[PDB]
């Protein structure tokens, strides 16, 4: 099974439950009531957003059955997103200690130093689900 | 009320009454009758009046008439025309067409009543035939066979059948998908202008696949685009809505999305709204569309005028062509988009290319109506050319030299003559009627053809689709390349002839339907949609009570003709009503509250049908039977028999709406002669359906007057000892094709191994399977120039150059043989010189076509269409069955003879019965033609009891054990085995041979037609042999 | 009842159809051997099968015991009507009779639905024969 | 999530498009053909359900109890009205992807109650 999961092509669409895109300009009081408990870890210990971050939030829910059968894990996805995009995207995700398998994505911190962000973010969502090879 | 002991009496009474009324070729006759009754008058009435210009001349056609078929002789005298003279003289059996023309001059008018415009070929035994309504006595006076069904034409003396043409139904939206396409889903509508002049015009509405990589693409996803006719490239769908004059997004979406509280649908359309954002007015949209024509206009207004013409005339003509129909087209276009969305959302399953509810069959009527419009336009076009050259001279104009009556007369004749369904400037229609045997003729008149082209290569047309049940014979199809494409009607299948929808529409308009233009656009969400002939026509808020009312009216045969199908799709909230022609349908018994409406009183009334007036029509009129088409069948529950209506311990279904009449009516003509076909492997039933067409018999009773080029008639045909009830309606008793033969299934001397057969020579000496072969020769005088002609005369060596060692002294002075002369190869039957431009004449005399010694049987002499002398000579030869000859049994067990043994040498029973035929047992076990074994058993019971056995399939009253028990009562071994004695030595044979009477067929194929005295694959083998000198000797 | 759990690598529909085809193909083979046991040493089918001259054990089985499942494109008989194979059945009937299991022998004769579904399966074999008789020398001609 | 619908302009009934008020830091829906702007209540711009999880009972139509061709059973009584006969069927759909669940609809006229077992 371990080798099977290393050969069979798996794009992020295989393991995604749903997308929601939000306008959320203050992560400190995020518009999704589920996330305020767990997201604050990344804001007690800040990362990336040292200058700014885009107010447009892309939230994906991953399917735990399709994730666990492949033995994928959020760090292995997020670092492949970081590898596949670079620093011009940022990824934030749950520990599997938390009950829900969320990953939260935002547009670059330092690009703030021809698609509007929520149009570009819908392009990014399609490009990940089409062609982010996990 | 009818009890299960009376049921097998009851249902065959009603089936008998159906065939007494309809007969077998009724879909041929009713279609041609409708063509002359209705379509010809509409084609002339719909054609545009001539505006001609000085004075202005306006010319119009009012009313139209045909006479009975009437020949115009070589001097021009009319005389009434009989079909048998047409066959003999090579005439076309046709009726002259006359029209009332009003000539008007500008203003004054004169009427040119009954102007002759040409001849329509007449379908024999149609209401316009001279044989119509005649009785058996009258037909025999005319030398017609009373049993001949008609339903064909005679063109230049040749009988011609229009094979029905299968096609996709028009006006209905289909959603299909294709593998490679740019488009994930494509909706389409092969819309057609209500059987008006112009052809079908397809619109497609497609959703693009997301697979185009790119930021703009990925940010919006799957755009929906229209493909309009006469436009080079797709138009964003929202632009087409704006060009129809709906400007806001909400106005358009209210035509596409009926509940706006369905947010999954709303997100599907956004990529097409954004694609069209920059166009916000009808004029810009019309400019955007008109810019994409085949020759985009020089100027904006010329493009808009072209676009507005395309949107009114070219897309969706069935919805309308008039100046104000664009709200209707918006609703239909929005429906076509809405169904594409439902297919893409997976909320509705894709359409099936092979579902026969999506087909139509074009019969003789529609085929001639299409064809006749082409000729009638040419008639007006030639008048427009000819008339103006007089009006350009100010003189008065005469139509009676402008109307070239040869246009209609020769255009219809030519296409029916050749099958080429268009100008000599679709093929294989109008085939020569096959006259090999009577069942062949009946099956040829009921044959259907598939589309091999555009739709066929996308379909799975050769598979037996589920929806052929009760419409098309499952067994009957050719072997080889045409497998599954050529098809045959089931015995009670009927093809709709069509009616105007006007009476239905006027009913709907009063039964509280709300019309296209009246609705508040939200109200279409909860209401159901009503479609008539594919036009969306309105909405109704109580569809169940509507559908009850509609069915009641059709059963009473009030406003709604019984041929109208009416379909409620309960989950889709669509009611569809079709008055269209070419819908295949079948009669079924109505069931209500788990009871048949057919009661014992109906059977009692039908029993007196020879002198009581009651008939099948009264069964339809009483609402006891109903016609149902192949997609109203999507909504029925069919009981297979009234057994299914009885109470049962576990109840399968409690909601039956209809009942089968008899399940054997799923078979067609040639499959209905197979006994016990439910006991055969299905490929062998298919082989019999082809082999039955090749069995000799008596093909028609008036065969003595027919001068057919080839015919075969059996001396001593018998009806089968073992018969199916359907064989009554095929008239197989009256024109049988075969003999009941005593067959032993035995390995005798080995000459019957593989599929060979041993035949009793002494039976053959007594005329068993003896037949005669008739060959007819035509020859014709001609006049090729001022001083060269061909004339019948007896040639002579002192004058003719072309003379051979052929024999001329059998000819009389007229240059013809007389009947009763014995003829052989290279005997001259018709002496015919041509005068040449020692010698003075060339010889073009005709010889006996083969060396087979025959006898001249008849010589008829006449004049042709041109008034030259015309001869037909018929020759007969008797064909005694030989070792090469092919035989078959009705169970696909074809075989040649192998040897013939005299009675002394055949094996014999104690009673001295030798078999007529010995077949090999090795033919049986892998073919599993167990019906063949049951026939021999039932036939032995039948020949002893003296009673013809009922081999109808699906009869729970006839079982092999019961047949065995009956056979035991006559002192035979219950399984049909018998002790045979060897003819050569008289010893008993250790095994007991199965013997019984079996109905055998002599097939057309005879060794005397075939005995005669090296391609790529043959050279390839001689190389592998290394026979290099052979390989070059043979080349 | 959703009490059926899918086999790994197969869809639940594939899981269901696999289980049903196993049951019905076992029944065909169990009835067929029971027929072959019935045949006396005198039986003329058995005499031709055991000699190898003509026929096989499945022909005996189909004549005597069970014609069995009818297949189109390797599957059970398709829903050519909406959610059913013929108008005689109710919708969503996945049982053997609905989907083309011919539980009768050729001696008992087929019921009307069995006769039609056996014609559907026999049409596929007629089409395939027409296809392969189009290719008879094709590869030979190209190779040579 | 559910799904996200459309808003239309009060002035001209064209589709409203989301954009940020960058100075108040609030999402607006704004017309692209006129000055009309509307404050959003929802914050969510877009949702997309790759698993397609939705309650199919919203898509079953109560009128289907009238179909002669579906099987019906007293073996599964309706909760709302107690009526014994229910009609039952599978998804009659694509995008179930695997399941063979039966959906039930009460056959009592004007009850129309729908459930799954
Ligand atoms: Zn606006
Ligand atoms: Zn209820």
């Amino acid at each position: 099974k371990d080798i099977l999961c290393r050969l069979e092509h798996t794009t992020l669409r295989k393991v995604t439950a749903n997308t929601a895109i939000y306008y959320d300009p203050n992560p400190q009081s995020t518009v999704v009531a589920e996330d305020q408990e767990w997201v604050n870890v990344y804001y007690e210990m800040p990362d990336f957003d040292v200058a700014r971050i885009s107010p447009w939030l892309l939230r994906v829910e991953l399917d735990r059955k399709h994730m666990t059968d492949r033995k994928l894990t959020m760090e292995q996805i997020a670092e492949k997103i970081n590898a596949g995009f670079g620093d011009d995207l940022n990824c934030i995700f749950n520990d599997d200690n938390a009950e829900k398998l969320v990953l939260r994505i935002r547009i670059m911190n330092s690009d703030e130093n021809k698609m509007d962000d929520d149009v570009f973010l819908r392009c990014i969502e399609s490009n990940m689900l089409t062609d982010m090879t996990l | 009320e009818i009890t299960p002991d009376l049921w097998q009496e009851a249902c065959w009474i009603v089936i008998s009454s159906y065939f007494d009324e309809k007969g077998l070729v009724r879909q041929q006759l009713d279609s041609f009758d409708e063509f002359i009754q209705m379509s010809v008058q509409r084609i002339v009435e719909d054609a545009p009046p001539i505006d001609l210009q000085p004075p202005r001349y306006l010319l119009k056609f009012e009313q139209i008439y045909l006479s009975k078929p009437t020949h115009w002789e070589r001097d021009g005298a009319p005389s009434p025309m009989m079909p048998n003279e047409a066959r003999l003289r090579n005439l076309t059996y046709s009726a002259p067409l006359y029209v009332d023309i009003t000539k008007t001059v500008i203003q004054l008018q004169t009427q040119h009543q009954k102007t002759f415009i040409g001849k329509i070929p007449i379908m024999l035994r149609s209401t316009y035939c001279l044989l119509n309504g005649l009785t058996d006595r009258d037909l025999c006076e005319l030398n017609e066979c009373p049993l001949d069904p008609g339903g064909y034409f005679i063109i230049n003396g040749s009988e011609k059948v229009l094979i029905a043409q299968e096609k996709m139904a028009t006006n209905t939206v289909y959603v299909f998908a294709k593998k490679d396409s740019k488009y994930a889903y494509t909706g389409e509508c092969r819309s057609c202008l209500e059987n008006s002049s112009r052809p079908t015009s397809t619109i497609w509405v497609s959703m693009l696949a997301r697979g185009g990589q790119g930021a703009k693409k990925s940010a919006i996803g799957q755009r929906i685009v229209a493909t309009l006719p006469y436009i080079k490239q797709e138009v964003p769908i929202i632009i087409v809505f704006r060009a129809l004059g709906f400007v806001s997004d909400r106005d358009i979406l209210e035509h596409i999305i009926y509940d706006f509280e369905d947010p999954e649908m709303m997100e599907m359309v956004k990529p097409s709204l954004d694609e069209a954002f920059v166009i916000q007015e009808q004029n810009v949209a019309l400019n955007f569309i008109g810019s994409r024509g085949a020759k985009p206009g020089v100027t904006k207004e010329k493009r808009i005028k072209y676009a507005k013409e395309v949107l009114q005339k070219e897309m969706l003509p069935h919805v309308g062509v008039s100046d104000f129909c664009e709200t209707k087209k918006a609703y239909f276009l929005g429906y076509m988009v809405h169904r594409l969305l439902l297919a893409a959302l997976g909320r509705r399953e894709l359409d099936d290319r092979d579902h026969y509810g999506n087909k139509r069959l074009d019969l003789a009527g529609p085929l001639l109506a299409f064809l006749f419009r082409g000729m009638f336009k040419n008639l007006l076009k030639e008048v427009r050319i000819y008339a103006q050259k007089f009006i350009d001279r100010g003189k008065d104009f005469n139509l009676e030299l402008a109307i070239k009556t040869r246009i209609i007369s020769d255009g219809l004749k030519y296409s029916l003559a050749t099958g080429n369904w268009g100008d000599q400037k679709r093929a294989g229609v109008s085939q020569v009627l096959n006259r090999l045997t009577f069942a062949s003729t009946l099956s040829h008149l009921r044959r259907l053809n598939s589309p091999i082209g555009r739709d066929g290569k996308l379909a799975k047309p050769r598979q037996l689709h589920n929806t052929l049940w009760g419409m098309v014979c499952p067994a009957e199809t050719p072997e080889g390349h045409a497998v599954g494409l050529v098809k045959n009607l089931a015995l009670m299948a009927y093809i709709s002839v069509g009616s105007q929808p006007s009476p239905i529409l006027e009913f709907l308009e009063e039964w509280s339907m709300e019309n296209l233009e009246e609705i508040s656009p939200a109200a279409i969400a909860d209401a159901t949609k009503i479609f008539v002939n594919g036009c969306w026509v309105g909405i109704h808020k109580d569809p169940e009570q509507l559908m009850n009312t509609l069915r009641k009216l059709r059963r009473q045969m009030d406003i709604i003709v019984s041929e109208v199908s009416m379909i409620r799709d309960i989950r889709e909230r669509e009611i569809r009503i079709y008055t269209d022609a070419g819908r295949i349908c079948r009669p079924l018994l109505i069931v209500e509250k788990q009871k048949l409406l057919l009661k014992k009183r109906h059977i009692d009334q039908l029993k007196e049908r020879e002198y009581n007036n009651y008939s099948w029509q009264d069964l339809v009129a009483s609402g006891v039977v109903e016609y149902i088409d192949t997609l109203e069948e999507e909504t029925v529950m069919l009981a297979m028999t009234p057994d299914d209506l009885q109470e049962k311990e576990v109840a399968y279904c409690s909601t039956y709406t209809h009942c089968e009449i008899h399940p054997s009516m799923i078979l067609g003509v040639c499959a209905s002669i197979i006994p016990f076909p439910d006991h055969n492997q299905s490929p062998r039933n298919t082989y019999q359906s082809a082999m039955g067409k090749q069995a000799m018999g008596v093909y028609i009773t008036n065969f003595h007057v027919r001068m057919d080029t080839l015919a075969h008639v059996l001396y001593y045909p018998q009806k089968p000892l073992v018969t199916t009830r359907s064989m009554e309606y095929l008239r197989f008793r009256e024109l049988p094709a075969g003999i009941n033969s005593i067959v032993a299934i035995a390995s005798y001397t080995g000459y019957n191994q593989e599929d060979s057969v041993i035949m009793n020579r002494s039976a053959v000496d007594r005329g068993f399977f003896r037949s005669v072969f008739y060959r007819s020769y035509k020859e014709q005088e001609s006049k090729k120039g001022f001083d060269q002609e061909e004339v019948f005369e007896k040639p002579t060596r002192e004058t003719c150059q072309g003379m051979r060692h052929a024999i001329y002294d059998k000819l009389d002075d007229d240059g013809l043989i007389a009947p009763g002369v014995r003829v052989s190869g290279d005997d001259v039957i018709i002496g015919k010189t041509v005068t040449l431009p020692r010698y003075t004449k060339r010889d073009c005399s005709t010889f006996l076509r083969t060396s087979e010694t025959g006898i001249v049987d008849q010589v008829m002499v006449t004049l042709n269409q041109e008034g030259y002398k015309f001869c037909k000579i018929r020759v007969r030869s008797v064909r005694i069955p030989q070792i090469g000859d092919k035989f078959a049994s009705r169970h696909g067990q074809k075989g040649t003879c192998g040897i013939q043994y005299r009675q002394e040498d055949m094996p014999f029973t104690c009673e001295g019965i030798t078999p007529d035929i010995i077949i090999n047992p090795h033919a049986i076990p892998s073919r599993m033609t167990i019906g063949h074994l049951i026939e021999c058993l039932q036939g032995k019971v039948s020949a002893n009891k003296g009673e013809i056995g009922d081999a109808t399939p699906f009869n729970d009253a006839v079982n092999v054990q019961k047949i065995s028990n009956l056979l035991s009562d006559y002192g035979y071994h219950l399984r049909g085995n018998e002790v045979l004695y060897n003819g050569f030595t008289g010893r008993k044979i250790t095994s007991q041979i199965f013997i019984g009477p079996t109905y055998y067929q002599r097939l057309k194929h005879m060794v005397d037609d075939k005995i005669h005295s090296f391609g790529e694959m043959e050279r390839d083998c001689q190389i592998a042999h290394g026979a290099a000198q052979f390989l070059r000797e043979r080349l | 009842n959703n009490e059926l759990e899918p086999t790994p690598g197969n869809t639940l529909r594939q899981t269901f159809e696999n289980q049903v085809n196993r049951i019905l193909n076992d029944a065909r083979d169990k009835t067929g051997s029971s027929a072959q046991k019935s045949l006396s040493e005198y039986n003329n089918f058995k005499s031709m099968v055991v000699s190898g001259a003509k026929g096989s054990k499945i022909n005996i089985s189909q004549v005597i015991a069970v014609v069995g499942q009818q297949n189109v494109e390797g599957k059970r008989i398709p829903f050519g009507f909406k959610h059913r194979t013929l108008p005689h059945f109710i919708k969503d009937d996945y049982g053997p009779e609905s989907r083309g299991f011919v539980e009768n022998s050729y001696l008992a004769g087929l019921t009307p639905t069995e006769f039609f579904f056996h014609a559907m399966g026999g049409r596929e074999g007629l089409i395939d024969t027409a296809v392969k008789t189009a290719e008879t020398g094709y590869i030979q001609r190209r190779l040579i | 999530p559910g799904f996200v619908g459309i808003r239309f302009c009060q002035e001209c009934n064209n589709m409203l498009y989301p954009k940020e008020d960058k100075e108040n830091r609030i999402l607006l829906y704004a017309c692209r053909n006129c000055d009309y702007q509307q404050e959003a209540d929802n914050s969510c711009i877009y949702v997309n359900k790759i698993t397609h999880e939705v309650d199919e009972l919203t898509q079953i139509i109560a009128d289907v109890s009238q179909d002669p061709t579906l099987p019906r059973t007293e073996d599964h009584p309706c909760q709302k009205c107690g009526h014994k006969e229910a009609v039952f069927f599978q998804s009659h759909s694509a995008r179930a992807e695997d399941a063979m669940r039966l959906y039930y609809v009460c056959t009592a006229p004007h009850c129309g109650h729908r459930w799954t077992e």
